[PDB]
């Protein structure tokens, strides 16, 4: 969903490649579609139970894990990072695991006359008085 | 250099005197906190859109009295409201409730407890409330 | 829904989360809150909740309008009052009409008499000696 | 063109910088005294930046014609008072011709009779009060 290029001026992409890797012979290209490497990413997150959040924005996405996270919670978080890396790569889509003091793990809320109101992500965190 | 995206106050262990002081602009008027209803703490973030409301749930779920005379805001607590019954001789309290209802101080959260035509009634409420409505009508049988 | 998991609370700050589903302010007197509390309790309908736990624990209570008042059983108080020129029934009507007449608290006498008996929570009893004597007095 | 600096100062230090382009002497009470502020300011509209931080700061403020008196909050008091033989509009006609006409403290009151209620700064009060219960000794 983001190249351009003919059938004709694939195969000179796969011939200039070709040079590069003198142990190959014949470079084979194919098109992987756009949206299943951010679902495959979401729904891996999501079934490991972890608390994170999603910014969506043109030519890539990220995911960041915020929070006092506990030791099984890095553990799940950091064997998937490295499952996933190791198929897609760092190109398209990123993680951001950062702990920070803080018992809500990302959220944030504020409080008037109705009830709360979810607040946008920002990068100011309320430290957490327990 | 006071990063934050939106508006509101965020108190970090505030004395609830200095978050109604907060209030005291998105209200219009100033705002006197007693001295007993000021030893209580909050914190949070907060967001006053409209603050009669805020003030009103905030009142319950902390616990306290408030009462608005027309030029500020008197807090106190619950364990401060005080009460009196006040014997009328000539003016009924059918006509001295047109008074407060005139003048400006009539309060629907703490009227007056009474027959409609005597003159003894029961009233319950703030001691900025009380001490008025007691002096004032005391005040009007020597007037007639 | 809602509720109060109460850890070790010590009455005034209990009732105080009573008083947003009860919508009066409440007001613990200073023997009733030594008495303390734990559990995890449900507001849905505190009226008949405060009802019973009035008798389990052991207190009295009494709504005047404006506010729920909340004493422990040892504080009340009585009180023999007498009239000279109006009786029981231009008493109680003045109750029901004004709405402090409380059903459970009622006047104990004779219907058409000048003395009755009262006996409540201090802030009832405080109320009803004064509007008694200072209401015969205005005829 | 013109501004205060104001660096940990005593709200008499600050107050009096603004004494110039106000043109009235600003008198401080020693309540309000011990609040203090920083920042950079800009004396361009006095009249609504007294107004803005009496409201941020909690503060209360009276100018006569003189002189500008600023309390804090926590100092206003209050006060009702009943005339014999004069009525409540030419006593407020009497104070709009005198120049003494808060619009912010009115009076509240009856607009034909004796009784009224006033409340604002102690130097209002103790003025109101006092013109009050000197016309009706003075007919």
């Amino acid at each position: 969903q983001r190249n351009t290029m003919s059938k004709k001026e694939l195969e000179v992409l796969s011939q200039k490649l070709r040079a590069l890797m003198p142990y190959a012979d014949s470079v084979n290209i194919t098109l992987m579609d756009d949206v299943t490497a951010a679902g495959q990413a979401e729904a891996g997150l999501k079934q490991q139970a972890l608390p994170y959040s999603r910014r969506n924005h043109k030519g890539g996405v990220t995911f960041v894990i915020q929070g006092a996270l506990d030791d099984v919670e890095i553990l799940r978080a950091r064997q998937f990072v490295d499952s996933y890396y190791r198929t897609w790569g760092g190109r398209y889509v990123q993680f951001a695991i950062e702990l920070k003091d803080d018992w809500l793990k990302g959220r944030s809320f504020q409080y008037g006359a109705e009830g709360y109101i979810k607040m946008s992500p920002g990068h100011w965190y309320f430290p957490s008085p327990l | 250099k006071i990063p934050v995206t939106g508006s509101g106050f965020v108190a970090k262990d505030d004395s609830l005197r200095t978050f109604f002081d907060a209030m005291a602009l998105q209200l219009k008027e100033p705002v006197i906190v007693s001295k007993m209803a000021a030893r209580k703490k909050i914190t949070g973030n907060f967001e006053f859109h409209d603050p009669n409301a805020l003030l009103e749930k905030l009142s319950l779920q902390l616990g306290l009295i408030w009462y608005f005379d027309g030029q500020a805001i008197y807090i106190y607590d619950a364990s401060e409201m005080r009460n009196a019954v006040v014997s009328l001789r000539n003016v009924s309290l059918n006509e001295f409730n047109n008074f407060l209802k005139r003048s400006g101080l009539y309060n629907k959260n703490y009227p007056l407890r009474g027959d409609n035509r005597k003159g003894t009634f029961y009233v319950s409420g703030p001691p900025v409330y009380v001490d008025m409505v007691v002096n004032a009508a005391t005040m009007m049988d020597k007037q007639n």
